[PDB]
């Protein structure tokens, strides 16, 4: 139920970014703005998305652009509330404990950057950039949103994926 | 020589007292998993620049 | 159920301190900071934790340091709320009444300093230093927390265990 809806939303709101023929990151549709991690390199597998003008900002390691009108209905719905507990993800379920996003599985691999972290109701919470090896776990370095502000949370020792 | 030595002693004592006051003011914040109050961080420089 | 979880957390988050071949205290991992009472002298029975630089403050009788990255997932979680009632401990249960920590049996022993007092949910509340013998009971000289401030509570006649 929840997993099926989440994977359908991911299918409808994720575009692969391939460099030299191999995928290196993912750009996702959130609200009405195209969001992609800045540190990854490549081009979006989409004629409409690849031609846009991507705003750059090295402080948040994020690229943003305005989506065209005809993909507005194919974009996720955003939110800013982050209650403590469990959140969905593509490679499982992520845990929010003490202002940190951590992976129960500890199977973080390079090339998964940019995949949104989802809420219970299908809303998007943050964006994955990298993680720091917390032994059996890893603490995620994610870009979230405040009420009206962007913040970047990077645990010590994190590596970009 | 006497005047120069006294001046150096006084300036060293003042600098040491400033450092000790900084350490005493920012000692309880490293015993909690809390924030450093950027208002105090600006006035009182500390080793953690961006982390914690 | 609660006892097994508390013992598991204590096994994964408490280390003995060895000095001259005899145990003198315990060092616990709370949040992201190593904990150790200052008056207790020795070295942590752990190669990784022995090399950390400790920041001493004799006003609160506590020495703290930043935990290594690879032991972060094996550390307890904390809180700053102390509702009236009872709390768990490795030596039984402790009575919290009127802002006081009291040992029902007076079973505390020297060398047991550094054992955290746990919450009903498995969270850490305070770190014990010593006990004061008040008749049959024994009040605890403990290092507790405010929202962001460490406060050292010391009843009259306390002796440093």
């Amino acid at each position: 139920k929840r997993e099926r809806m989440c994977m359908k939303i991911e299918n409808d709101c994720i575009f692969e970014v391939k460099h030299e023929g191999k995928v290196t990151g993912y750009a996702c549709l959130v609200g009405d703005k195209v969001m992609k991690p800045a540190h990854v390199k490549g081009v979006i597998d989409n004629a409409d998305l690849a031609k846009l003008a991507f705003k750059k900002s090295s402080k948040y390691d994020l690229e943003c652009a305005q989506i065209p009108v005809h993909m507005r209905s194919d974009a996720s719905k955003y939110t800013h509330e982050k209650p403590e507990g469990h959140y969905n993800w593509h490679h499982g379920a992520v845990q929010y404990s003490g202002g940190r996003f951590t992976i129960p599985t500890g199977a973080g691999k390079p090339g998964d950057s940019g995949r949104p972290i989802f809420d219970n109701k299908g809303r998007v919470v943050a964006i994955v950039l990298g993680g720091a090896n917390e032994g059996s776990r890893t603490a995620l370095s994610v870009v979230t949103w405040n009420k009206d502000m962007v913040t970047r949370v990077t645990p010590e020792g994190s590596e970009e994926w | 020589v006497g005047m120069s030595l006294l001046a150096l002693i006084s300036i060293f004592a003042s600098c040491y007292m400033l450092v000790a006051a900084r350490s005493k003011c920012l000692t309880p914040y490293a015993l909690t998993p809390g924030a450093a109050v950027p208002w105090t961080l600006g006035i009182l420089c500390c080793a953690p620049r961006a982390h914690a």
